RNA sequence: AACGCGACGAUAACCCGCACGUAGACGUAUAAGAAUAGGCUCCGGCCUCGUAUCCUAGCAGGCGAUUCCUCCGCCGG
């Protein structure tokens, strides 16, 4: 509800490409630091061949004399595909626009300093809350792999190891919730019931 | 058009020494306010008869309200709409609680489904099907059917549009 | 030890000036207060003192902190943004900078 | 409930079934009651909340170290 | 007066703006706990003794609880709360004495030789110290009666994460 | 990539003199995964809702008690 945070990290899984980009670009220009995680798990609406058509039309556009300078640099990674969408919504030719792009960070997968943090979600760009159930959708990761990304198996192996470490962490988190409920019930016998009567009325 | 009302408009030709006590016509008009109800009255009347605004006068305008706007009625509307080919008849059916809600849903339907505007639709007759088994459309008969009860799959939550970020992923089972 | 804060202000950001498409008027400045989403919530913050604190790289009064003071005048839009007037207009480079909204003058 | 029941029949069915009683027992009304007690908390009342939660958690921390 | 007017400096028109008394807000009742918002005592929880003229309020801490002496503050620089402590036993005659506006308002060798020096902070007057004690002694006794009121007045108001003042009630 | 990045090898500790101490902190607290025509779980039950959960009293936070084994930090192993 219009909260101000130091750095907000967004899980890109199940998120529409342009609708997440317009939210992020508005946040970046307002002064909010944005880290986008799991860019390969982003979603594009329509069908897969339309996205494959659109990138091959993008892949058709190049400069004549030499593509090293002045040519459209076609990026095959999912993170840079998302970065291209955000940059088009930003006045990057100006100094205000470049400072906003410096506030953005995009990664394929969940890197080790950001798997320890709480990844938020944007309900205005989530696919299950926005797309009609019968309609088709594609995934940016399989778009990028079939156009030149060579690190899909690397990311999938690194995501598999993160789930195993996450699964063991959840068992410890499950045990800590056990011990907290056992302690709360036990401490409630000696908790001076004039205190607990007043806290119940106050909401707590 | 908006909060439509239904008006009873009584009009007549201006009285004359040769023709005293004129014919005193009446029409039911669905209009947003009074000044278009009077305008639509003289539009139709000059189409049928010779009487016009300069040679006529408005005797009375009275709004008409529903007998029971809290009971659910099945309404059948016969209408005549003008397209790029010509004039065609339709019999459409809608399920509302009022006659102005009947034509409100009609104009939204004809605009959405046939790209018809207000000046092309002629509301011929609006009737209330007083008894069932006179409903003849399959979508309305589907709602009339016995012990009707449906679930509501994939209800999106109402999340405030200024709450940009949320921590927990939403559920669609309520 | 207290281990508490000393915040008596509400956080806000400086979005932009008042503008159309190609015409900006720097005398009035648009502020997004943290937590306000409507015109009804913005109405509480009208006529509140507004401060924009920044740093100098030179001590002038024994301190490196200079402040520009203003007030919230009227709401803006439907989303809870207010527009504020300062004694000197805020720079341009501060688009996106922190802005403190004080709780005085008070009618609570 | 019959279909098309007027205000008299629905009122007599509400009183017979006692749906005011079973709404109060629902988890949604307990949540709604708790969040109404949130906003009624005055500045003094929020301070006593902080003090009594500190008193409550002194025992809960002690029990957790025992467990 | 003494001098005939030497220039064309004209006397002003008769101004029809009469001084009518300030009506305070309904919340500003004597005994109401206030929150100071500015000054060197910002964020302090004080009590209000008497509402004075032209938008100022007479305020004590009491000094043995939080540390704010008998002071005046502006009404607009104060958040008023719902908690009210009983004024029974507090000397009204001493309040009327400290409500008078003069109570708070008021070349040689030595003059030249302290130039540029920071003047020493004045120790507190014995009249103001005694006037504080005659007021707070019945106030503190009334304060001790209500549970956790003394610690509430010793503490300082602060805003935390998610505290929205447009919905918070005091 | 000459204004992308990594691993590694060897370096610059002295003595004499002098110039100054934030593209936006203010609690800048919060890790399951996965499904969304389902899921979580003490296996009792629970899920529209983060309107949540921790922390938050003390000269910008003193001094000394009564009293408490709770929380925080530094070094090691």
């Amino acid at each position: 509800m219009s909260s101000f945070e130091s750095v907000v990290v967004i899980d890109g899984k199940g998120h529409l490409l342009g609708r997440l980009a317009s939210i992020v670009a508005k946040q970046l220009l307002s002064g909010q630091k944005i880290v986008v995680v799991r860019c390969e798990a982003l979603n594009i609406s329509g069908e897969f061949f339309r996205a494959k058509l659109k990138y091959h039309a993008y892949l058709r556009k190049m400069t004549r004399y030499n593509p090293t300078r002045g040519g459209p640099f076609h990026f095959r990674a999912p993170s840079r595909i998302f970065y291209k969408a955000v940059r088009g919504m930003i006045p990057h030719k100006t100094a205000r626009g470049a400072a906003a792009l410096e506030r953005l960070k995009v990664f394929e997968g969940v890197p080790p300093p950001y798997d320890k943090k709480k990844k938020m979600v944007v309900p205005q760009a989530l696919r299950v809350l926005r797309l009609q159930p019968g309609r088709k959708y594609c995934t940016v990761g399989r778009l990028s792999h079939e156009v030149g990304w060579k690190y899909q198996d690397v990311v999938a192996r690194l995501e598999e190891r993160r789930k195993a470490k996450g699964a063991a962490y959840y068992e410890r988190k499950k045990l800590a919730a056990r011990q907290l409920s056992e302690a709360k019930k036990a401490a409630a016998a000696k908790v001076d019931p004039k205190v607990s009567e007043a806290l119940a009325a106050y909401g707590y | 058009m908006g909060r439509l009302q239904e008006y009873q408009v009584i009009g007549r030709h201006l009285p004359t020494e040769a023709n005293p006590n004129p014919a005193l016509y009446r029409m039911r008009i669905f209009a947003p306010n009074e000044v278009v109800a009077k305008s639509r009255f003289w539009y139709f009347l000059r189409g049928l008869k010779k009487v016009k605004k300069a040679t006529g006068e408005i005797v009375s305008v009275n709004v008409i309200s529903e007998k029971h706007p809290l009971k659910v009625k099945n309404f059948g509307i016969w209408l005549r709409y003008d397209s790029r080919s010509g004039t065609h008849n339709m019999y459409k059916e809608y399920r509302e609680t009022s006659r102005v809600a009947a034509v409100e849903a009609m104009y939204a339907d004809m605009a959405a489904r046939h790209r018809a505007r207000f000046r092309s639709i002629h509301i011929l007759k609006v009737v209330e099907l007083e008894k069932t088994e006179d409903v003849k459309r399959p979508y309305i008969k589907q709602l009339v059917a016995k012990n009707l009860s449906f679930p509501l799959p994939h209800r999106v939550p109402k999340i405030s549009t200024k709450k940009i970020f949320s921590a927990k992923r939403p559920s669609t089972f309520s | 030890p207290s281990e508490a804060g000393h915040r008596l202000y509400v956080k806000g950001r400086h979005l932009s000036y008042q503008r159309g498409r190609r015409n900006t008027h720097p005398k009035t400045s648009l502020i997004k207060i943290e937590g306000v989403d409507d015109t009804a919530a913005a109405n509480f913050y009208l006529g509140k003192r507004v401060a924009y604190v920044y740093r100098a790289q030179k001590e002038v009064r024994g301190t490196k902190i200079r402040v520009i003071w203003g007030k919230i005048t009227r709401p803006h839009g439907n989303s809870g943004v207010v527009r504020a007037k300062f004694t000197h207009p805020l720079p341009a480079r501060s688009f996106g900078a922190s802005v403190r909204i004080m709780l005085y003058p008070s009618s609570i | 409930l019959p279909r098309g029941a007027r205000t008299g029949a629905v009122k007599k069915a509400w009183e017979a079934y006692g749906v005011d009683a079973k709404w109060k027992e629902t988890n949604w009304a307990k949540k709604q009651l708790q969040q109404e007690r949130r906003q009624s908390l005055t500045d003094f009342d929020r301070f006593k909340v902080m003090r009594l939660k500190k008193q409550r958690r002194f025992e809960e921390r002690k029990a957790l170290a025992k467990i | 007066q003494k001098w005939y007017p030497a220039e064309d400096e004209a006397q002003p028109k008769k101004v029809r703006k009469a001084v009518r008394p300030w009506t305070p807000r309904k919340s500003l009742q004597p005994g109401t706990v206030l929150i100071l918002l500015a000054g060197r005592f910002r964020g302090k929880r004080v009590v209000l003794l008497k509402c004075l003229d032209q938008g100022v309020l007479l305020v004590t801490g009491p000094f043995k609880i939080n540390g704010v002496p008998l002071r005046r503050v502006n009404a607009r620089y104060v958040i008023a709360t719902s908690v009210k402590v009983d004024l029974t036993g507090v000397d009204q005659a001493k309040i009327d004495e400290v409500a008078q506006p003069k109570y708070f308002t008021a070349a040689s060798e030595e003059a030249f030789f302290k130039q540029g020096e920071k003047p020493q902070k004045k120790p507190v007057s014995s009249t103001r110290a005694a006037d504080q004690k005659a007021i707070d002694k019945a106030l503190i006794a009334n304060i001790k009666k209500v549970d956790m009121l003394a610690s509430y007045l010793a503490s300082s108001f602060s805003l935390r994460k998610g505290d929205k003042p447009h919905l918070m009630k005091f």
